[PDB]
């Protein structure tokens, strides 16, 4: 991620990321819904960030560096171009709208009241059948791309000392093969338990609570959508397995 | 420093979110307890053995049948949550979750964790069960669960007074150690 994003989003909340005389000037409930609204910004650029460090420097070091078919690299990181466009575009929406709510002399200090039409848009129409699409399939090869890095990792010394060269900085402990994999599974079913806490905490404006309402029923589609297609994938699965 | 992974399963108001954060930050989160958690590897000495701990967590997962499984491969240990508020939390260990940790995670050491133990002497909580012809989970009810279902443990938590969070952590590198 780049540096301006990683300091606007370096605290542990919206409470310590603004100036406290601007804190001071709000009400305690506008303050808990801000710090909700911060840890869901904060943990998209984290996804994002992930899905950067499969693609740069896992998916096209290998490709660069290793003497391997594009075949296998495939199956160990699949849709991750499409997912990172999927996402990146919902990363770039929510700090768009953090920076118009800034105040002016200010790169710290704001206030977003509307967020549910953001998520609405984002979980409904073309872009929710792109991530319906796109999860289903990635989860489906989810196994079978931990099993291909298991084999590889076991049977070729390049890959070995690729994959230890790579992952030795102290900043990539977390950032594995195998645990990029579980991140980007895992984040879809984050959607609910932020969305469900901003809402908690979004009843002032009627308006805003019903956006949140709708945009919460929007995501549990999504996400049974996605869970009713998924099948594992297996390599080298006969096709009498996969009828039975 | 040999890599172990750690997997938090439960019904989702066991607190299972709450004690991988008091654990990972080692402190009670003084301004904002985060919604989520996403990962994080420990640095964990137990008995003169270093490891590096991968915790995990299912929460959200809960309603995903489909989507819940694909966290346990290559599980080295399963913390099995239930709240000691909740005393329906621990009666749905031995028919919802015992059946499927054994069927993903064949071999893998269960610890049964019993979270919140702070609210077994709390007076609100006591006075919400009652109102219902309950009482909050005692102890050898838990150890009870944990020799039924075919635990390694059974252990007792609180993630907001922080008493006994280390221990189980640390018992947990055991058990994926064996
Ligand atoms: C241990 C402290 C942790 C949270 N505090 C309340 C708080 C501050 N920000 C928010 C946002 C949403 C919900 C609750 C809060 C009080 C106690």
């Amino acid at each position: 991620s780049m540096e301006m994003d990683e300091k606007d989003f370096a605290a542990d909340s919206w409470s310590l990321a603004v100036d406290s005389s601007f804190l001071q000037q709000h009400k305690k409930e506008v303050m808990k819904q801000q710090d909700v609204i911060y840890e869901l910004i904060q943990t998209e650029l984290h996804h994002v960030r992930t899905l950067k460090i499969m693609t740069r420097l896992f998916r096209t070091g290998m490709l660069e560096e290793l003497h391997l078919e594009p075949g296998v690299v495939q199956g160990l990181f699949p849709c991750v171009d499409e997912l990172s466009d999927i996402h990146t575009r919902f990363l770039s929406q929510l700090l768009e709208r953090r920076r118009q709510a800034l105040c002016p002399g200010s790169t710290r200090n704001f206030v977003i009241h509307r967020l549910g039409d953001l998520l609405i848009s984002q979980f409904s129409g073309p872009s929710a059948e792109q991530m319906c699409k796109t999860y289903s399939e990635f989860c489906s090869r989810h196994s079978k791309a931990l099993k291909l890095y298991k084999e590889l990792y076991a049977r070729d010394k390049r890959f070995q000392q690729f994959i230890r060269k790579v992952t030795r900085p102290a900043v990539l402990k977390r950032h594995g093969v195998q645990e990029c994999i579980l991140l980007v599974t895992q984040r879809i079913t984050k959607y609910p338990l932020l969305i469900s806490r901003i809402l908690q905490h979004s009843h002032g404006i009627e308006e805003e609570r019903q956006d949140l309402t709708t945009a919460l029923g929007l995501v549990k589609e999504l996400l049974s959508n996605v869970d009713e297609g998924i099948y594992q994938l297996e390599k080298g699965a006969r096709l009498q397995e996969i009828y039975n | 420093a040999i890599r172990k992974k750690l997997v938090i399963v439960g019904d989702g108001a066991c607190g299972k979110t709450c004690l991988l954060i008091v654990f990972s930050k080692d402190q009670f989160p003084e301004v904002y307890v985060p919604t989520v958690f996403e990962n994080y590897v420990a640095d964990i000495e137990v008995d003169g053995k270093q490891v590096e701990l991968a915790l995990w967590d299912t929460a959200g997962q809960e309603d995903y049948d489909r989507l819940r499984p694909l966290s346990y491969p290559d599980t080295d240990v399963i913390l099995m949550c239930f709240s000691i508020d909740s005393p329906d939390s621990l009666e749905n260990i031995p028919e919802k979750w015992t059946p499927e940790v054994k069927h993903f995670c064949p071999n893998v050491p269960i610890i049964l964790v019993g979270n919140k133990k702070d609210l077994r002497n709390d007076e609100h909580t006591r006075r919400e069960l009652a109102k219902m012809k309950q009482e909050p989970v005692k102890p050898e009810e838990g150890r009870d669960m944990a020799n039924r279902i075919g635990a390694f443990g059974y252990m007792e938590c609180s993630a907001k007074t922080k008493d006994g969070v280390r221990e189980v952590f640390e018992m947990a590198t055991r058990a994926a150690l064996q």
